[PDB]
């Protein structure tokens, strides 16, 4: 046992693991220690993959890296293909045009949108909704219950309700469960009613139609999703009106269209359901999974109105350390003694693991080594011993200091800013102080439930806080979208129709020796591409990506990361499913491929 | 009765997942819900942890030789297989135990058919495509980072209305997807023909669509449906978009040289 950042670790209660963990992208191991009362206090991070794209990456030429360093990962797809052309640019000084620019921000804030919204109900929502339980619900009362949560959607009768019902109880009547074979249901950690329940399961389905929609705008700008295609020193898809060329003004319009459902979506879908959603299991007191978001929060910052202009971010970055949010700390990505990353709990191998490595200075070995309390085999782990190497992520720390990343972390941000006058960041304090009152007051009063009183500080380092951010966030994203695009528009109109500069593209034209960083608020938290450059090949690639920061395992000094932190304190209705683990690991949507890479 | 599919994911970016679920004809939905019994997916499946590990062993008792292996990413033969490890132990165990009783075997995407990224030199994992593991059964390669949505269902369709594999080139992929380069029926094809090639990104041949073969493109030497069938419902594919094929449906793709490099 040992206490660290408030958190008292305790080993000697019952162990419980869960490998796989299920609903994230790529593999992870969760162990955790319950005391005698079913509340977790100790919790283990253990990412179970690695391919070593770092090492692939060596003596291949820069402007090749994004298609390697994209397929990191294909629910994220494209972050790193930006994170890698702005790494590379940074290190040639190339500026890309401006259209380039905006196309780049389009292709963002799509991925954005699609990855929250698809995350929130196909991987997120079956820890909240009982599916069973939809099954006995009334479609007149669910029907009514829609049009409190949402009036605008229009799909609310009580006939496309019975539909949808009766559709989930053929299929469960025929003792193939498929994806809710041996599910938690009736686990008292659920607590919706049937209603709800229906509602938010017919959104699921209404959600998976529809998500295929939205990436289209990737199609149009990057020939494919996933996957879709990126340049350095701008975009491929050259721009000509009166031509045969990759956009004209027809494939302008069908992105315009394309982003006005995005918006619809988010207003009327999900922003509702996950007020909703959260209300509820607000009013059952289920305000657990806080973690470091109730002290330590970093991002990047991004989505600059003005390009090149780290002060017009629209989604202000930086620092809050110890619960402070009178003070944002500057994060520099440039600077060895801001962003290291660590291994000693990890399994990889530096010259002297007591030391963190800044990315330009890492290092990726691999060394995969079990500790001498592990029980099992090399081959065959039955608890992995947590005082040793046991994961295949490595520990990104800031000034030494274990950091939560993702929407959450970037929307207490956002408030931070505002509150210290800016401006950029008063559309995110808007959603948040709307949220709280329709969280405390709105919906309660609509559902005839008691009033709360939460303020921001109390609810948003929570579980239920972290699902509302990235709600919040893929609204912003569509927004934000909506009017890239009329300044899109607007400039090429204005005469400009460039989408490259190429002036730089031949390996001749470069400095012999380079190097540069690419950031990007990626949907999970905080990525960065830190890339050496030498005799026109890659001499060094590092990522660090935000499911590196959250799942990392402890630090040198001990220090626990975002998962690990978010587990404790919790307890569990039953220690042999895991509900709850599932439900807090799930609200940081880890991408273990990501992580990892 | 819905054929049961086990699908499982060894090293991987999961956007062969993303990919199927992107399918217009037929809807994944209705795939998941009237086709086939979706009974392990890590991507989408309620049960984690030693619930999900028990559903292995029931369908392939249930279904002994009457289900489907869907297998998303390869597994690593070094750091003694652990540098891909479920339920503490490597994932070819898992894939050799699936495996056995499998009716057939779909490598979904380059890197169940062909070790694709992490396979790219040097290899550290020594991540290797299935049919070079599981030798004793009938493998159908679905090649592509990702394949086309409607190609993936597609296969998928045909397997449940026929109850066979399709038929399959040398290579093992599906003939009716990848019997066509596609620099057959590429729209910039013309071009091509013509002697009309852009030769330096946005420069005034890319904004009339000239042929991208000078710019890498390896639609010549690239068997796949983009050029026809398209990409996310025909909207488009990476040439009509502008970019050159970089040829991500063949073997051994990302160690043939720069993207950029044209072919000789
Ligand atoms: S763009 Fe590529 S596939 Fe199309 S005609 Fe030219 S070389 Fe062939
Ligand atoms: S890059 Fe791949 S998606 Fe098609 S156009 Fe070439 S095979
Ligand atoms: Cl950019
Ligand atoms: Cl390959
Ligand atoms: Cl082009
Ligand atoms: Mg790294």
């Amino acid at each position: 046992a040992y206490a660290t950042q408030g958190f008292n670790l305790d080993d000697r209660g019952r162990r419980i693991v869960v490998d796989p963990v299920t609903r994230i992208e790529g593999h992870m191991r969760c162990e955790v220690n319950v005391d005698a009362n079913n509340v977790i206090r100790n919790a283990v991070s253990t990412g179970t993959m690695w391919r070593g794209l770092e090492v692939i990456l060596k003596g291949r030429d820069p402007r090749d890296a994004w298609a390697f360093v994209e397929r990191i990962c294909g629910v994220c797809t494209g972050c790193h293909a930006l994170a890698s052309v702005r790494a590379v640019e940074n290190a040639l000084d190339i500026r890309i045009p401006k259209n380039a620019h905006l196309i780049r921000e389009i292709m963002a804030k799509t991925l954005q949108v699609h990855d929250h919204a698809v995350h929130f109900y196909h991987l997120h929502a079956l820890d909240w909704v009982d599916v069973m339980s939809a099954l006995k619900a009334d479609p007149k009362r669910t029907s009514e219950l829609q049009q409190l949560v949402s009036p605008a959607h229009p799909l609310s009768s009580a006939g496309y309700f019975r539909d949808i019902q009766n559709r989930l109880k053929r299929f469960v009547e025929s003792g193939q469960l498929g994806p809710f074979m041996n599910g938690y249901w009736g686990s008292k950690a659920y607590v919706l009613p049937p209603e709800a329940n229906l509602m938010a399961v017919t959104h699921y389905l209404e959600a998976l139609d529809l998500q295929k929609e939205w990436v289209k705008i990737h199609t149009i700008f990057g020939g494919k999703n996933p996957h879709p295609n990126y340049l350095v020193g701008g975009v491929p898809c050259a721009i000509n009106l009166d031509g045969s060329a990759p956009v004209n003004m027809e494939r302008l319009s069908f992105v315009k269209a394309r982003i006005d459902e995005i918006i619809e979506f988010n207003k009327n879908v999900y922003v509702p359901d996950v007020l909703a959603i959260g209300t509820l299991y607000k009013q059952a007191g289920w305000l657990y999974g806080g973690g470091l978001a109730a002290t330590n929060v970093l991002d990047y910052g991004e989505y600059p109105n003005v390009a090149y202009n780290k002060s017009t971010d629209q989604l202000p970055g930086g620092a809050i350390l110890n619960g402070n949010w009178d003070e944002v700390f500057p994060v520099d990505p440039r600077d060895s003694q801001q962003v290291q990353e660590f291994v000693s709990h990890s399994w990889y191998k530096y010259a002297d693991e007591s030391v963190g490595l800044h990315p330009w200075d890492g290092v990726t070995e691999p060394n995969y080594v079990l500790g001498a309390n592990t029980k099992g085999t090399r081959t065959r782990i039955e608890q992995i011993d947590e005082s040793a190497k046991y994961s295949w992520i490595k520990s990104p720390r800031w000034r030494g200091h274990a950091m939560e990343v993702g929407p959450l972390s970037r929307y207490i941000l956002a408030y931070a800013h505002a509150r210290s006058g800016n401006k950029y960041a008063e559309r995110p304090k808007e959603q948040l102080e709307y949220s709280a009152q329709m969280i405390n007051s709105a919906i309660p009063k609509a559902l005839g439930l008691p009033e709360t009183q939460y303020t921001l500080k109390q609810l948003l380092p929570s579980t239920i806080g972290r699902t509302l951010a990235r709600a919040l966030e893929s609204q912003y994203c569509g927004e934000m979208m909506h009017s890239d695009w009329h300044d899109l528009v607007a400039n090429i109109r204005a005469g400009d129709t460039a989408t490259a500069n190429v002036d730089k593209w031949d390996p001749a034209t470069w400095p012999l020796q380079a190097k540069g960083v690419g950031t990007v608020a990626a949907p999970r938290g905080a990525l960065g591409h830190w890339i050496r450059i030498k005799d026109g090949r890659i001499e060094n690639y590092q990522c660090v990506v935000p499911t590196t920061w959250n799942g990392s395992p402890r630090d040198y000094k001990g220090q626990i990361g975002a998962f690990e932190a978010s587990l404790m304190n919790t307890p569990m209705v039953n220690p042999e499913q895991p509900v709850e683990i599932l439900r807090t690991l799930h609200s940081f949507d880890p991408c273990l491929a990501c992580s990892t890479h | 009765p819905r054929t049961p599919v086990l699908w499982l994911h060894g090293l991987e970016c999961t956007g062969c997942s993303e990919s199927f679920i992107r399918s217009a004809h037929p809807l994944a939905k209705d795939v998941v819900l009237s086709m086939i019994s979706l009974d392990y997916d890590d991507t989408l499946m309620a049960a984690a942890g030693h619930q999900a590990e028990a559903i292995l062993e029931e369908i392939m008792t249930k279904y002994k030789g009457n289900y489907i292996l869907a297998v998303e990413g390869n597994p690593p033969l070094n750091q003694d297989g652990m540098s891909c490890i479920i339920g503490g132990r490597p994932f070819i165990e898992q894939l050799k135990y699936v495996a056995k009783d499998a009716k057939a075997i779909i490598s979904w995407g380059s890197c169940a058919s062909w070790g694709c990224v992490q396979a790219a030199k040097p290899n550290p994992t020594q991540a290797t495509p299935v049919h070079k593991v599981i030798t004793d059964k009938p493998i159908i390669k679905v090649p592509g980072c990702p394949p086309i949505a409607e190609v993936m269902t597609g296969v998928i369709t045909y397997m449940l209305t026929f109850d066979r594999i399709p038929e399959l080139d040398r290579q093992g992929r599906p003939k009716m997807f990848y019997s066509q380069r596609i620099h057959d029926k590429c729209y910039r094809r013309p071009h091509f023909d013509a002697g009309q090639f852009v030769e330096e990104w946005d420069d005034e041949s890319a904004r009339k669509g000239f042929c991208l073969y000078k710019m890498g493109c390896k639609g010549p030497t690239t068997y796949n449906a983009c050029s026809t069938t398209r990409w996310n419902e025909g909207t488009s594919f990476p040439i009509q978009s502008g970019h050159g094929c970089i040829g991500c449906s063949e073997d051994g793709f990302w160690d043939k040289g720069s993207f950029y490099d044209r072919l000789t």
